[PDB]
């Protein structure tokens, strides 16, 4: 039995999980009541006669997001006790979500970790979905990844984090929450995919040409990425890349596990039939420097280990010819210590469409989880965000007033500072 | 209610009656 | 000639044996109504081994049924192949052995004893002879372990020359019910060494392990538990019922399988035991039956014979196979792995060939081997007995119903003599 | 023929009897008019053609708790002289149920017990059903049991008292009634299982999701537990359990007979078909520390023996696999002198549903009665509330002045000291 | 009546070997449900070599499927000609061992070799001489190279004189998937040089190159890359299954191709291979079949034999032939190309004519050649290994599963030794 548990913490975690579970239910044929009219085993159980309950722990510290799912069209699809709801929020304060308010809600949520793991045989990992840019996702994100590392600390941890955005930002204490989250994201995390905000905004500019799309359209693009991550688990494939191969061919040293995503083609109904979208062209747009969901230019960085997740009617020769043409391109600069570096997998299942979505019927799609040294400057801007605010102790009287000692700011700053030093010495 | 001692094996034991793609 | 009488005892004894009278009646071709439909003489030439005759041509099993609680008596009577039993062979109490060994041996089971020896006497005395008595019971319970061995002792007094074939279910190592498993087990194997004969071994976790790997039952049943034991019933008693080339009655099994009188614990096993997926892919020949029957994943005891040594072994072949094709297979299995056979008895194996196969299969073999490895089981019975007895646990039932802690500590002292005796014979 | 006698006494006596005898009549096809439109022999008689008259001895001192069944929907069900009530209650006073008023009602109550046991074919048990911190349940229970031990001093006597709770409470004289009634519960009771009222409260809040259970909803959960305890005495079964098998196999040293109880699943209709009710999962909920129906958190104790009953479509291969996981769980530990022992029965008939109740239709059930040494912590909190009230002789003149002499308090204190003591070096 | 135990390991080995069992089933008349279909005795008498005999009647293959991921064997079972296989020889595992030689050799696959080797024993001692262990596995993954290295080691210590062939596929330089492929090859060659008799080296670029410039396939796939390997493996073991003018089995291949025991990494080939118009346009003379063996285009290595010296070369001819042109086509290629052949061996050649051609064609050749030019394979694997190991890239998931860095330095020391003795032999 192949299965994996999806954690969703935070406002971003639940709302990305809404698009994820919408798309996973569509692919497996499971209706919003659970009754469909062995591919389901990774994301759904077999309760009752046809009740396929999804495999997730919806956790947030507010009522507002969780109860609205409990009053939505997916009310009697989830197990309603899997939707653990908090009672007051962390209030964009890492101290509240990690020390005072989060010291109770983790105990109930980990109780559903125990039941979702005992219900299943052959557990593989934890797809945690959290924001980092505020409370809850950083606070409960820290505390859940700590205690899951001591009682389930032998399995993979795929954490698709939402790092703070470079220029646009909908919080001012947001630099404090993510500097105070690399103390858990550095060691209590097996893979930390960094997703951004303008990076899906400007994929939506140039590719989907939607002038004014919403967070729902961001979450749909992330959901199509996640369905391509765990694509060889549920479905068949020529080259299958299971959860332990996304990390034995991508993580070169135990500290360097901050990878970046690249789906292609994020294409609308207009341009889909106007192009001949094929295995060579899709990976050329996947290596386009603006196609990162990070706002992180891979040109002033350099690659170390790239993973490709071809999906649909893809023939293995065409992976080979397209990987060769990517390798011969001069602007794409790999590393000396990896003559290889293209972990390619092929799924026979074509990518699905959400009806009335933003994506067209496309036969072939490539997801690209790539590890480079360019991720270092993503942390370098947030290091500069930290030290203007911490120059004269701005917004500290809530962090220290809720239980933290004041030294945790400098300890997390020097830990984050040693991370870019590690990313600079890895590419000498 | 003899539902525990089900005959799931006849007189010879031989227990009683009761995705892959294409790369052609 | 060769009367064998079933003395079914305990809850477990009556559904083990109800399937015994379901597979023996199938092999001899008797409907539950008591008539015959097989149209063959060789089927009806040793009916008297297990079936006394009655007026109007109806056979009855020579089978004394015995319990202290009438619920499982109702289940045997109501089920199929169950209304063939004589109604005064249904000797049952109304109180119920509550898994207390004192409750069978020194109180209420003991007032039903004078009724159960009466019905044993009536189906044994009036005949020409009887080869022995067959007894299935449930060591670890109240009835089969309790007054069950009290019927063993009293039959041993009445007929101290006939053989006592006892199919006993020892406690499970991994897990089981009935917390007083150790108290029933050691006190019963006290007297199963001296008022006894071949005491062959059957275990519930063991038989489970066949029906997970050897047979791949996804949802096994207790009926499938009784059916694999019931297949071994016919194999161990086959030359007393059907002709062969080298006939071997059940006493001939004992004489060439017991070196010293207390050394009488025998692993039982059945072959072929093939799954439906592998039904048509494998073949059926003597090298495959031998590889399966010495295979420790097939043995009905949870003791692993590779952690030991075969003192003497025996086999019950049944089919149209060559008596040659058996006997260099015995020689070859003795010569490859000689580390699992004793050196002080040369050529450690008897073979028997019955002409008539079991029902269905073209050929089959049943293994009755006196391996010394059974002290895996006996030390497991010992080390849980030491835990409960050293801190005086549960004893206010066992002494308050009419015993003392002398009988417990010398049952332990007999028990440790048994593990010691197998040890230097290894 | 198997039979048993139920000895409901007190408000917790009669009202639990109303829930258990509505359950026992519905599961057997017995209407409130009395007749049926072979499992009946252990709870009903056969006066004439039909009319299965129950074999309760429903008893109180005040009439206002017995009169609503003398005029209720079950009026033409019971023998009216089995419904026995005097004029005035004991009023939370042991001496008013054991020395004063009560002698002239014991001689009628045991009179009715005589000519129930006369039309019995071999008696098996005495199910006493009482409150213990109260009045008639304590005093009249102690008189009736002290003289049940002489005229039937050989049969089992299975008591099911409802202990006072540590935090929740109902009257000021819990210490002054339950502490000294352990005389009845130690030298005259063969198995005593305490069903604390506080635990039945929150087990409805968590599992049933009713925030507001009334005494009627409590008594239906207890009625389910009795229906699963004396279940093998009724239906065809697998591995079976009797009251004598329950007696000799769970119980260590003779005074040690104070046990917990737990039901599983106690799920409601919504939380019923969103999860599979596998045998492994329902026994984990049976063993989990918040499911014990007394606040006796078993991680601060020492398990000695457990008796489980798997009612319904339960396969013993699933049972042995499930209890093996209980051994491997390091949270649930067992004493060294009892290395093995998970005495388990399996019935065939599925658990019946009370129409209009709060439990859902479940194919399976697990009823566990276990003897952890954390049951001594019941008496550790209970003695604390005894000694400091007795320190200045509070509420003592209502006792020494009515019928009793002073001195019973001090030796009942010695009895509780030895009761805690005997639970200490047994588990050492 | 010599047997071959065929063990397929890895996802790649399972797919390559499944294509082998359908190109040998149609070559022997075996239906997907095992029944011979025609009426030729020459197609059936040597069925014992790669097939067993069932009492059902079906000729199950002597195949052992072997892969820690239970998804590829589901594909083999559900595919065509997958109903032939015995379900007992489907040793599963449920963990994956994903692209890790440490997990394949020391971690999880370690408690699976004790169960696959029981299946190997059940197939191996069922005769009186085994000829070889034909093993197909990958060297770029975890289950293939790792537990493949476990099985080659324990089979050799159990059986010291039995042959074991290894149609192993090596990691590919130009484009390859697994990033830790140089780690998965350097640690596998070290045991593939001391416990192996024959290692037929196969890549992936030259198999793509064959179906690009001999067949002109615009649409190749992984199936037809495997059908070329299966055709080559069929012709190598052709004399063991079919009569011929000059029979030459697998041991004859070994003794006449290796000068000294470590130099046993051969190059495989198959050389009737026609295009679309060039099926009608191609002659079927022996000299032309000799021409297509000795081309760098029709080599399954991409390790060009022109850049090197043929130590010894052999060609397993098949079909209705003339026994003289089979030899002076070897003599003329050794004389018109004399600088491409080692001087201290006159007659670097073997020809072996079997008389049963593949179906449809008139003749066939399978070239097995020991060359100096396998230098290039080991030196570029050393180049990919040293580039990452000098900075310890991905090392801590080989040390984490339990190793030490000296095992990597010894693995490169053996394979940098492997380029050395091929160098003075040139
Ligand atoms: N990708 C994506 N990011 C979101 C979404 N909603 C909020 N975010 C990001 O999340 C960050 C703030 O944290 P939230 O997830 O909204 O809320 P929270 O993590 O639960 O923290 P609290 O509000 O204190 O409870 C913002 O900086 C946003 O960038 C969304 O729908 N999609
Ligand atoms: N579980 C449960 N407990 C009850 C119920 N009714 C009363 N009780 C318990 O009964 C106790 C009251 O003592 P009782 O002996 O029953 O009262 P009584 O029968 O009128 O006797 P007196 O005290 O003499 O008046 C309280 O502690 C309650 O916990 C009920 O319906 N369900
Ligand atoms: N195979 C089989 N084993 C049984 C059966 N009944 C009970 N057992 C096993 O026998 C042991 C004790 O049996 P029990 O019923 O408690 O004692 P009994 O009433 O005298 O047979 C238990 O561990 C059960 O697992 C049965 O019908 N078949
Ligand atoms: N020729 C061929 N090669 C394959 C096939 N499947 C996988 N491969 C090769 O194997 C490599 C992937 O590693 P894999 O063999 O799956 O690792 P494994 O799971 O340990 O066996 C790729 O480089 C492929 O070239 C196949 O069906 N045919
Ligand atoms: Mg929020
Ligand atoms: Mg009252």
């Amino acid at each position: 039995m192949r299965e994996v548990i999806s954690i969703h913490v935070g406002q971003a975690g639940i709302q990305i999980g809404n698009a994820c579970w919408e798309l996973f239910c569509l692919e497996h044929g499971i209706q919003p009541d659970g009754q469909m009219p062995d591919a389901f085993n990774t994301f759904f159980s077999e309760t009752g006669a046809g009740k396929h309950v999804p495999r997730c722990v919806f956790l947030d510290l507010e009522p507002t997001v969780v109860d609205e799912v409990r009053t939505g069209t997916y009310r009697h699809l989830f197990h309603p006790e899997q939707l653990i709801s908090g009672k007051e929020d962390a209030a964009n304060n890492f101290a509240r979500g990690h020390y005072t308010i989060g010291k109770e809600i983790v105990d109930l949520s980990l109780d559903r970790i125990r039941k979702l793991a005992d219900n299943c045989t052959g557990l593989q990992g934890f797809l945690m979905f959290n924001a980092v840019g505020g409370g809850t996702g950083s606070g409960l994100g820290c505390l859940l990844l700590e205690r899951l590392s001591v009682d389930y600390g032998k399995k993979s941890k795929l954490n698709f984090c939402s790092w703070p955005s470079p220029q646009v930002s909908t919080a001012v204490v947001e630099p404090y929450n993510s500097v105070l989250s690399t103390h858990s994201l550095l060691e209590h995390t097996d893979v930390a995919v960094m997703l951004d905000n303008e990076a899906i905004y400007d994929i939506c500019r140039r590719n989907l040409d939607i002038e004014r799309p919403t967070y729902t359209n961001l979450n749909r693009l992330i959901a199509q990425v996640i369905s391509s991550l765990t694509a060889s688990l549920r479905f068949d494939g020529a080259l299958n890349v299971d959860v332990t191969e996304f990390q034995t061919n991508l993580v070169p040293y135990p500290r360097i596990h901050f990878m970046l995503s690249s789906y292609a083609p994020i294409i609308s109904a207009e341009k889909a039939y106007h192009e001949q979208l094929s295995v060579a062209e899709i990976t050329n747009s996947a290596f386009e420097p603006a196609s990162m969901m990070a706002k992180c230019d891979p040109r002033h960085g350099k690659y170390m280990a790239c993973c490709l997740m071809y999906r649909g009617d893809v023939v293995p020769k065409d992976v080979n010819a397209a990987v060769a043409t990517i390798k011969t391109k001069r602007t794409i600069q790999f590393v000396d210590w990896c003559p290889t570096g293209f972990k390619c997998g092929i799924n026979y299942q074509p990518p699905t469409v959400v009806p009335g979505g933003d994506l067209a019927k496309v036969m072939r799609a490539v997801c690209m989880i790539s590890n480079s040294t360019a991720i270092a400057e993503v942390f370098s801007r947030m290091d500069h965000k930290f030290d203007l605010m911490y120059a004269k102790r701005a917004f500290v009287h809530w962090y220290v007033g809720e239980g933290m000692e004041e030294g945790e700011f400098s300890e997390a700053r020097e830990d984050l500072a040693a991370l870019e030093k590690d990313y600079e010495e890895v590419g000498i | 209610y003899a539902l525990r001692d089900h005959l799931d094996s006849k007189l010879v034991p031989n227990q009683s009656t009761d995705h892959t793609n294409v790369l052609s | 000639m060769r009367e064998i009488v079933h003395v079914q005892g305990g809850q477990c004894g009556n559904q083990i044996g109800a399937k015994f009278w379901e597979v023996i009646s199938d092999e001899h071709g008797i409907d539950p109504t008591g008539t015959y439909c097989g149209d063959s003489d060789l089927q009806l030439e040793r009916i008297n081994v297990f079936y006394n005759e009655a007026t109007g041509g109806r056979f009855v099993p020579r089978a004394i049924l015995m319990d202290l609680e009438p619920g499982t008596m109702d289940s045997v009577r109501a089920g199929p192949f169950g209304q063939l039993f004589r109604p005064d062979n249904f000797v049952f109490g109304q109180t119920g052995a509550g898994n207390n060994w004192a409750k069978g041996h020194y109180t209420e089971g003991a007032e039903l004893i004078d009724s159960v020896l009466d019905v044993v006497r009536k189906e044994a005395e009036g005949c020409d002879c009887l080869q022995g008595f067959q007894i299935t019971h449930s060591l670890g319970g109240g009835t089969g372990s309790g007054m069950g061995t009290l019927l063993i002792s009293k039959v041993r007094e009445e007929y101290p020359d006939r053989i006592m074939e006892t199919f006993s279910v020892f406690p499970s190592p991994k897990v089981s019910d009935t917390v007083v498993e150790p108290y029933n087990a050691t006190l019963s194997v006290h007297q199963l060494v001296e008022n006894a004969d071949e005491v062959q071994v059957i275990d519930n976790e063991a038989l489970y392990d066949i029906c997970f790997r050897t047979l791949k039952l996804t949802t096994p049943t207790y009926g499938d538990l009784n059916h694999l034991v019931s297949a071994a019933m016919s194999g161990v008693t086959c030359c007393l019922r059907f002709p062969g080339q080298l006939n071997s009655d059940l006493r001939k099994l004992a004489v060439n399988l017991i070196p010293f009188p207390r050394l009488h614990f025998f692993l039982i096993g059945f072959a072929p035991l093939t799954s439906r997926g592998s039904q048509q892919y494998r073949a059926l020949s003597v090298p495959e039956l031998t590889q399966q029957m010495f295979d420790a994943k097939n043995m009905m005891c949870a003791s692993d014979p590779r952690h030991g040594r075969y003192l003497t072994a025996s086999a019950m072949f049944r089919g149209r196979m060559s008596t040659k094709e058996v006997d260099e297979q015995m020689l070859n299995v003795q010569n490859k792995n000689s580390s699992y056979f004793v050196e002080w008895i040369p050529n450690n194996m008897k073979s028997s060939v019955c002409d008539i196969p079991p029902k269905g299969l073209k050929m089959s073999v049943t293994f009755v081997g006196n391996s010394t490895a059974i002290q895996e089981m006996f030390k497991r019975v010992s080390d849980q007995f030491t835990a409960m007895f050293r801190r005086k646990a549960f004893l206010h039932w066992y002494t308050g119903e009419g015993m003392d802690e002398m009988e417990f500590t010398e049952a332990e002292s007999n028990m440790n003599d048994l593990v010691s005796e197998y040890q230097q014979y290894q």
